[PDB]
C-alpha cells in the first residue's frame, strides 16, 4: 500500500455507502462504451447519488436458478477491493439482462489504447506489467479466485494513471453460461488451458505474456510477423488453437526491444505451465525491477494518446 | 423471379435478439413476421448477387415443418422476412423453461425435426446452423426449422470470395466443419452431425459437454477428435434404438455417417414400437 492508494481506496468505499438498492429506473443513460461477443457497456448516471458509472448488460439465455445464482456469486466482488482491481457498485437482473456496474475508468481497456496508438512504448508496458502482476496477486492470494481471462480488452485504465483488471472469473456459474458463445476472433488461452484445466495461477501468467507482446508490436501475435512485416515497424479459429498448442510460441522481435522485456516475455510464454514463470519470480524480475524504479509519466502519456490534455 | 420488399411496408417492432449472423425484430407485413436485420451491412454487389440466388431457392421451399421464407429487404439495410413464431424455441423449453414432455412427444419432436430436414436435403439444401434455437414449437405441437441456408450472408465477402468464416454456435458444430480445413466443411452430414446433438439435448435434458466451461478448449479438442458428447448422461428410459441412432450421427468422420432418409427411417420405427 501507500498513502494516495489508501485515499483513493477509502473515498470509493465513501461514494458507494451512498448507492443503496440498484434499480433499473435509477440510471439515466449517457454514452456507449464498448461492446463485445457477450455484453454491451454504458456509460451512466445513477440519479439518487449522481455518481456516474459504467453498467455492463449481459444477456444471457440461462434458466433463471442458473441466473439467480450468477447474480448471488457476483456479490462477492463487494469484498473485492485493491488499488488494481476495477470497483464494483452492485449486480443485479432486469428486462432480461444481468447488469453489473463497475466504476468508470475513462482511459478504456489498453486493448481501445493499443488502436489509438498502435503500438505501446515497453517503459509503459512496464509500468503495465506490475499493476497485472499485483492484480492477479491480490485474486490468488485474498479470493483464492483466478482471473482465468487476461486479455489488453480486460486491463482498465484511467486519466489518474491507474492500471486496473477487471472482467475476472469469479462467478463460475457465470463461466458455464459464457461457455455457450460462439466463436471468437481470437483466443489468449494457455496451451494447457485448451487441452486440460487451468493450471493455477500459471495459465493466466501466459495471457498477461501474449497480451505484452500484442501490445507491444501491435499485432495479435499468433501467427508470428513475417520477415518483412516485422521490419515494417487470415487465420481460422480452430487453426489458431492448433498453433498454440503444436507450434512454438511467439517472442519478441530482435533488437528492438530490451534484453530484459525480451526475456521477461520469453519466460511468461513457455509452453509447459510449470516450467512457465510464477507470481513470485516475475516479481522480482530484471525487466519488471528496472520498470518499477522507472518514473514513466503514465497518465500523461495515455491522454495525449487518447487526444486529451495531461 | 424478383422478390424484394421495399421500405416503409414492414412496421420494424420490438428487438428479439441477436445471432450468429443478424439482430431480430417482430415486425408487421400483412400480419406478424419476423425481421432480421443481417450484419452483412454493406453488401457487395458481388455478394448482392449471389444473396438474391440463394433466396430464389429459400423462397420455393414450402413444408409443413419448415418456417416460410417470405423474401428480403435492403431499403434502410440489407433484411430478411420470414414467418413469425409465436412458440418458444426447443432451447428455451429444454434448457430454460424446462418443459417436462413425454417420451412419446420427444421422439415425435425427432420426428419432424427429421421429417423437415429431409425436405430440406431433398431439396439440395444444406442448413448449415442447426440447433434447437432454430426449431420452434408452433401452437406448442407441430416443428418448424428457421434460419436455413443462407451460406452467403454467414461468411463476410471479400470481393468476390465465399471464405466461410466459422460463425454460429460452436456445440452442434461437426468436427469437420470446427477444422474449416477441407473446401465445402457444411455437407449433409454436417447437417446430421449437427440433428445428432440436438438428440443429444431431447435424449439428456442437458447440452453436450456440461463439465466444460471453456469455449475454445471445446473447439480445439472436438476439432482435433479428443472431445465427444458424453453420452452417459442419456436418461434411463431412452429407448435403445434411439440411442444407437443418436451415436451414428455423431461419428466423428463425416462419410460415416447416415442421410435424413435413412434417420428419418429409424425415428418412425421406434415411434410405433411402444
Ligand atoms: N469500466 C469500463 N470503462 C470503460 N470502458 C469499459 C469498461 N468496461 C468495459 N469497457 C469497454 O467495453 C468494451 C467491450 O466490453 P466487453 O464485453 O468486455 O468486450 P471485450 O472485453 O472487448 N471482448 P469480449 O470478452 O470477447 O466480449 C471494451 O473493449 C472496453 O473498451
Ligand atoms: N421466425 C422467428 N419468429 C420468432 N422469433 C424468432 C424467429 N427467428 C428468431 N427468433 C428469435 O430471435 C432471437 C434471436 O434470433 P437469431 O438471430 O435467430 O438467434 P439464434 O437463432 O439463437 N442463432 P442463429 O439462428 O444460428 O443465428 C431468439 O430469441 C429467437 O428465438
Ligand atoms: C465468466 N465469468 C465469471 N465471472 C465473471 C464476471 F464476474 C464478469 N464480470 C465482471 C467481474 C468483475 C468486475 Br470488477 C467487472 C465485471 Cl464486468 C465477466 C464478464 O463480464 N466477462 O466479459 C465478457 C463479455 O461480457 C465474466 C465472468
Ligand atoms: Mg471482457
Ligand atoms: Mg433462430
Amino acid at each position: 500500500l501507500d498513502e494516495q492508494q489508501r485515499k483513493r481506496l477509502e473515498a470509493f468505499l465513501t461514494q458507494k455507502q451512498k448507492v443503496g438498492e440498484l434499480k433499473d429506473d435509477d440510471f439515466e443513460k449517457i454514452s456507449e462504451l464498448g461492446a463485445g461477443n457477450g455484453g454491451v457497456v454504458f456509460k451512466v448516471s445513477h440519479k439518487p447519488s449522481g455518481l456516474v458509472m459504467a453498467r455492463k448488460l449481459i444477456h444471457l439465455e440461462i434458466k433463471p436458478a442458473i441466473r439467480n445464482q450468477i447474480i448471488r456469486e457476483l456479490q462477492v466482488l463487494h469484498e473485492c477491493n485493491s488499488p488494481y482491481i476495477v470497483g464494483f457498485y452492485g449486480a443485479f437482473y432486469s428486462d432480461g439482462e444481468i447488469s453489473i456496474c463497475m466504476e468508470h475508468m475513462d482511459g478504456g481497456s489498453l486493448d481501445q489504447v493499443l488502436k489509438k496508438a498502435g503500438r505501446i512504448p515497453e517503459q509503459i508496458l512496464g509500468k503495465v506489467s506490475i499493476a497485472v502482476i499485483k492484480g492477479l496477486t491480490y485474486l490468488r492470494e485474498k479470493h483464492k479466485i483466478m482471473h482465468r481471462d487476461v486479455k489488453p480488452s480486460n486491463i482498465l485504465v484511467n486519466s489518474r494513471g491507474e492500471i486496473k483488471l477487471c472482467d475476472f472469473g469469479v462467478s463460475g456459474q457465470l463461466i458455464d453460461a459464457m461457455a455457450n458463445a460462439f466463436v471468437g476472433t481470437r483466443s489468449y488461452m494457455s496451451p494447457e488451458r485448451l487441452q486440460g484445466t487451468h493450471y493455477s495461477v500459471q495459465s493466466d501468467i501466459w495471457s498477461m505474456g501474449l497480451s505484452l507482446v500484442e501490445m507491444a508490436v501491435g499485432r495479435y501475435p499468433i501467427p508470428p510477423p513475417d520477415a518483412k512485416e516485422l521490419e515494417l515497424m487470415p487465420m481460422a479459429i480452430f487453426e489458431l488453437l492448433d498453433y498454440i498448442v503444436n507450434e512454438p510460441p511467439p517472442k519478441l522481435p530482435s533488437g528492438v526491444f530490451s534484453l530484459e522485456f525480451q526475456d521477461f516475455v520469453n519466460k511468461c510464454l513457455i509452453k509447459n505451465p510449470a516450467e512457465r514463470a510464477d507470481l513470485k519470480q516475475l516479481m522480482v524480475h530484471a525487466f519488471i525491477k528496472r520498470s518499477d524504479a522507472e518514473e514513466v509519466d503514465f497518465a500523461g502519456w495515455l491522454c495525449s494518446t487518447i487526444g486529451l490534455n495531461q | 423471379d424478383d422478390w424484394e420488399i421495399p421500405d416503409g411496408q414492414i412496421t420494424v417492432g420490438q428487438r428479439i435478439g441477436s445471432g450468429s449472423f443478424g439482430t431480430v425484430y417482430k415486425g408487421k407485413w400483412h400480419g406478424d413476421v419476423a425481421v432480421k436485420m443481417l450484419n452483412v451491412t454493406a453488401p457487395t454487389p458481388q455478394q448482392l448477387q449471389a444473396f438474391k440466388n440463394e433466396v430464389g431457392v429459400l423462397r420455393k421451399t414450402r413444408h409443413v415443418n419448415i418456417l416460410l421464407f417470405m423474401g428480403y429487404s435492403t431499403k434502410p439495410q440489407l433484411a430478411i422476412v420470414t414467418q413469425w413464431c409465436e412458440g418458444s424455441s426447443l432451447y428455451h423449453h429444454l434448457h430454460i423453461i424446462e418443459t417436462k414432455f413425454e417420451m412419446i412427444k420427444l421422439i415425435d419432436i425427432a420426428r419432424q425435426t427429421a421429417q423437415g430436414m429431409d425436405y430440406l436435403h431433398a431439396k439440395s439444401i444444406i442448413h448449415r446452423d442447426l440447433k434447437s434455437n432454430n426449431i420452434f414449437l408452433h401452437e406448442d405441437l407441430t416443428v418448424k426449422i428457421g434460419d436455413f441456408g443462407l451460406a452467403t450472408v454467414k461468411s463476410r465477402w471479400s470481393g468476390s470470395h465465399q471464405f466461410e468464416q466459422l460463425s454460429g454456435s460452436i456445440l452442434w458444430m461437426a468436427p469437420e466443419v470446427i477444422r474449416m480445413q477441407d473446401k465445402n466443411p457444411y455437407s449433409f452430414q454436417s447437417d446430421v452431425y449437427a440433428f445428432g446433438i440436438v438428440l443429444y439435448e431431447l435424449m439428456t435434458g442437458q447440452l453436450p459437454y456440461s463439465n466444460i466451461n471453456n469455449r475454445d478448449q471445446i473447439i480445439f479438442m472436438v476439432g482435433r477428435g479428443y472431445l465427444s458428447p458424453d453420452l452417459s448422461k442419456v436418461r434411463s428410459n431412452c429407448p435403445k434404438a434411439m440411442k444407437r441412432l443418436m451415436a451414428e450421427c455423431l461419428k466423428k468422420k463425416r462419410d460415416e455417417r447416415p442421410l435424413f432418409p435413412q434417420i428419418l427411417a429409424s425415428i418412425e420405427l421406434l415411434a410405433r414400437s411402444l
